């Protein structure tokens, strides 16, 4: 996802 | 003014994991958020108080975005498909299904009769909003697509993506009008029109956004000071009082810029992580601004201009 670290 | 003065209002605490968007409805009531914990929130936009939640996607999800008369919702997610969601009765409409990969980003056009994606699978597909089916599926990229936006009267869509590229498609044809190069092609990881459709506005991973003139093909102005080298960072024009540029940072602050002269006119402190999305109440000088997993916090920021 787009926030995926 | 000369500067803004947002300060916090309230703090929106209920997702388990990173908020991914944040989008105000286009009648001002209503913010929505979407978050890797699969989950939609509907929060007050003048209050900041919890509404409900909308749940049915299997995997997180990157992006959520409004239809023009506020009571359907679109979110696209890692489990491949985007769903059209009936705000006030939690329903999901449809469930639009055809990318082959994460899809990224979405929206509505004006008239919300459809709906744009992008997609880890590079392409960019048009969705029919009532019949749930696929119109057009653009070969737009050769990477990911980061970013998916109507202009305003709905004939053109902006596309951005990892290949460096910004393209402009004729909605109606599906043909590439135009593509945005500039001295150099570094990944970009955000694009939007002006809401004059005059501009493009786009971010890219070498901590700079640009303000790209669309007909004559020219970057007129850049904004720096900010962190972004590694996430899909929303950013926004800000209209309701004086005309800013505002964007989250990879150092946890809102950036606000005047969008003429260039300069910061205001960093907002109080995220503890990565400000991934910020959005601009219609009507009001509000800002919402949402946070990655180490903080999971919405915050409501207001301004006298």
């Amino acid at each position: 996802a787009r926030t995926a670290r | 003014p000369v500067k803004p003065n947002y300060a916090l209002k309230f703090t929106l605490a209920g997702h388990t994991k990173a908020v991914s968007s944040v989008k105000f409805s286009p009648n001002g009531e209503w913010l929505a958020s979407s978050s890797a914990d699969k989950l939609i929130k509907i929060w007050g936009a003048y209050d900041g108080k919890f509404e409900k939640t909308i749940s049915g996607h299997k995997l997180g999800i990157s992006d959520v975005a409004w239809s023009s008369d506020s009571n359907l919702l679109v979110s696209a997610s890692d489990d491949k498909t985007l769903k059209i969601w009936d705000v006030s009765s939690g329903k999901c409409l449809k469930t639009l299904k055809g990318h082959s990969n994460y899809v990224f980003c979405c929206n509505f056009n004006p008239q919300s009769n459809l709906i744009v994606s992008g997609s880890f699978d590079e392409s960019v597909r048009i969705w029919d909003v009532k019949t749930g089916k696929c119109l057009k599926t653009l070969p737009a990229h050769s990477d990911p697509v980061s970013a998916v936006h109507f202009n305003r009267d709905g004939s053109l869509i902006v596309s951005s993506s990892y290949d460096g590229l910004c393209r402009i498609w004729d909605t109606a044809s599906g043909q590439c009008l135009k593509t945005l190069i500039d001295d150099d092609n570094p990944p970009v990881s955000f694009v939007k029109f002006s809401p004059n459709g005059k501009y493009i506005l786009a971010a890219t991973l070498d901590n700079t956004l640009k303000l790209w003139d669309y007909s004559k093909g020219k970057c007129l102005k850049t904004y720096t000071g900010h962190k972004n080298e590694k996430y899909c960072i929303f950013a926004n024009f800000s209209v309701t009082g004086g005309k800013w540029i505002v964007s989250g940072s990879e150092d946890n602050l809102v950036y606000i810029w005047n969008l003429q002269t260039k300069e910061i006119v205001q960093k907002l402190q109080g995220h503890t992580d990565v400000v991934i999305s910020t959005a601009c109440h219609p009507t009001e000088n509000i800002i919402a601004s949402a946070a990655l997993e180490n903080d999971k916090t919405i915050k409501l920021w207001k301004s006298d201009c």
